[PDB]
């Protein structure tokens, strides 16, 4: 499996539709309103803010406090990688009442189910969830209420060196001396050793 | 005059002004809710970084603000607390516009005493009610 946070927030935008989906309000299609932040398409088209309450999934960025490297071995003839990431994300419920569902969604993500499903879509594990705090934005005309919250993950990442080569032969030479330099070798072992 | 009854537009005015707070604490914004016709007339409004129909780009996605400037005989009133009232709606394309702003000219001239106000369009947001 390799790290792609665009497969992350797809997987959480999934998931988010069956854990907190009765909340929120429902479009055209019956959908839930859970999208990604920054929406856009083909390279300038710019999405429209949904009918609230709804829900943005924003990631925020990827790290590796546990060391550079993971593991280093071989899978088939081609060599492999393993590195360790985390990745802190960012979901915000706009709308009314976003405080009382971000606290019910915090309290799901606890469970010992849903952290089932977040592993099956995304394969991922969570590790942290930060507090959530109460804003007010005035925008024009009224304030908005909104309720950000911070959820970590962590996920191992495996990539293929096509460049690497195994040893299969060693083919080894080797010396006996009374003293150190004596340039006639009193004897001499060669010696090879084939992987078959 | 006839260049200040241009356009023809509905206004709601919550005739009741018995709004109060619930035992609970909550706003309830006064019940009687009427429905009028006036006339007037509605322009953009120029000035500073007033912003008339500018797409706005935001994280979340695309807003829409508008604001405009009426001309009107008819006595708008915006919200005021120590009158304990609320401000009035002009329907505008179909979408509500809030009284912000009040220019009296009234009492100055025979034939041009008027009004002026500034509407700005009310953000679109989700509906939830407190009445006790």
């Amino acid at each position: 499996m390799q790290l792609e946070t665009a497969e992350l927030e797809k997987g959480l935008v999934r998931t988010l539709v069956d854990v907190i989906g009765h909340r929120l309000a429902r479009d055209k299609n019956n959908r839930p309103n859970v999208i990604r932040a920054y929406p856009s398409d083909n390279s300038n088209d710019k999405g429209l803010k949904p009918d609230q309450p709804f829900i943005t999934v924003y990631c925020q960025d990827a790290a590796t406090p546990y060391g550079w490297v993971l593991d280093k071995f071989v899978e088939d003839d081609v060599v492999c990688y393993r590195i360790a990431f985390q990745i802190p994300v960012l979901i915000t419920v706009n709308g009314k009442g976003a405080h009382s569902i971000m606290l019910e969604l915090k309290q799901r993500l606890e469970m010992s189910s849903v952290r089932d499903l977040i592993l099956e879509e995304t394969g991922a594990t969570v590790l942290d969830t930060g507090a959530i705090p109460n804003d007010y934005t005035y925008l024009n005309t009224d304030f908005e209420n909104s309720a950000p919250l911070v959820v970590t993950l962590v996920k191992n990442s495996v990539l293929k060196d096509e460049r690497g080569s195994i040893i299969e032969r060693v083919i080894v030479d080797g010396e006996l001396v009374y003293e150190e330099g004596q340039e006639p070798p009193e004897y001499t072992i060669h010696l090879d050793v084939d992987s078959k | 005059m006839r260049l200040l009854n241009r356009h023809s537009f509905v206004v709601k005015r919550k005739v009741s002004e018995d709004g109060y707070y619930n035992d609970d604490g909550d706003w309830v914004a006064s019940q009687d809710i009427v429905e009028v016709n006036c006339k007037g007339n509605i322009q953009p409004y120029i000035k500073g970084s007033v912003k008339n129909g500018t797409q706005i780009a935001l994280p979340e996605g695309i807003r829409l603000t508008d604001t405009r400037i009426l001309y009107t005989t008819y006595k708008l009133r915006t919200s005021d607390d120590v009158e304990w009232n609320e401000s009035d709606i002009v329907m505008i394309d179909g979408h509500e516009y809030e009284v912000f702003m009040t220019m009296d000219w009234s009492q100055q001239l025979a034939h041009t005493s008027h009004y002026e106000y500034i509407i700005i369009r009310r953000d679109k947001m989700n509906a939830v009610r407190n009445s006790r």
